C-alpha cells in the first residue's frame, strides 16, 4: 500500500475507547516528562554558573518533590508500564535528559 | 495530501516549533536574560505539550513507521 492509504484519515490523540484511568496515567506521564526536561535545563544552567545558588537549590527541591508526588500515584504499576515504551521512542529519536536523570536518581 | 498525512506533517511541525521555543528559553536562561522561575513555568508547559505531540506522532506512526 502507498502512504495515501496508510495515512488516509486523521488519528485521534487517544483511542476512542481509552478508559478514564488510562488517560489519567498518560496525562500524569506528560507532567513527569515536563519536570524531567525542565530540570535537565536547570541542571545544565547551574553547571554554567548562570543560576543563583539559593534559587537553584529551592527550584530543584520543588521539582524533586513534585516528581515524587506524580510518581506515587496512578496505581504506581501503570506508570512503569509506559516507562519502557517511552525509552524505546527516546532511543529511536535520540531524546536524552541525562543531567535530570542523574539528579532524580539521587534525590 | 490526505487528512492523515496533513495531520502528521502538522504534528511534526508543532514538535519542531516546541523544541525551537524550549531551546530559545533555555538559551535565555543560561544567559541570565530571564529568571529561573519564568523558565520553569513556561518551560514545563511547553514540555508538557511536547510529550503529547510526540505521543500522538507515535500513535500515528506505530505501523512499523
Ligand atoms: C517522526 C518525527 C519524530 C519527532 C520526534 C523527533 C525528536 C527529535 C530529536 C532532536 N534532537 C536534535 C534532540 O535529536
Ligand atoms: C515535506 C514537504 C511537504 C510540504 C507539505 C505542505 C503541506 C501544505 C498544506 C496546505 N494546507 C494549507 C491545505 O494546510
Ligand atoms: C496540540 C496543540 C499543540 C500546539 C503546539 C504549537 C507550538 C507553538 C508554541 C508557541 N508558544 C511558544 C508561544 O507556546
Ligand atoms: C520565547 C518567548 C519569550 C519569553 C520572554 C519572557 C517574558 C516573560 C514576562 C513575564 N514576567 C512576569 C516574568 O515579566
Ligand atoms: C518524549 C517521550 C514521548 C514518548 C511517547 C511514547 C509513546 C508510547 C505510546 C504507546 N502506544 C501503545 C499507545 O502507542
Ligand atoms: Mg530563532
Amino acid at each position: 500500500m502507498d502512504i495515501s492509504q496508510l495515512f488516509h484519515d486523521e488519528v485521534p490523540l487517544f483511542d476512542n475507547s481509552i478508559t478514564s484511568k488510562d488517560k489519567e496515567v498518560i496525562e500524569t506521564l506528560s507532567e513527569i516528562y515536563s519536570i524531567v526536561i525542565t530540570l535537565d535545563h536547570v541542571e545544565k544552567a547551574y553547571l554554567k554558573d548562570s543560576i543563583d545558588d539559593t534559587q537553584y537549590t529551592n527550584t530543584v527541591d520543588k521539582l524533586l518533590k513534585q516528581f515524587k508526588v506524580y510518581l506515587n500515584s496512578q496505581n504506581k504499576e501503570e506508570i512503569n508500564k509506559h516507562f519502557q515504551s517511552i525509552e524505546a521512542f527516546a532511543d529511536t529519536y535520540n531524546i536524552t535528559a541525562s543531567n535530570a536523570i542523574t539528579r532524580l536518581e539521587r534525590g | 495530501m490526505t487528512d492523515g498525512l496533513n495531520q502528521l506533517y502538522n504534528l511534526v511541525a508543532q514538535d519542531y516549533a516546541l523544541t525551537d521555543t524550549i531551546e530559545a528559553l533555555s538559551r535565555m536562561l543560561h544567559r541570565g536574560t530571564i529568571p529561573l522561575d519564568t523558565f520553569v513555568k513556561q518551560g514545563r508547559e511547553l514540555a508538557r505539550q511536547q510529550f503529547l505531540v510526540r505521543w500522538h506522532i507515535q500513535r500515528i506512526t506505530s505501523p512499523l513507521s
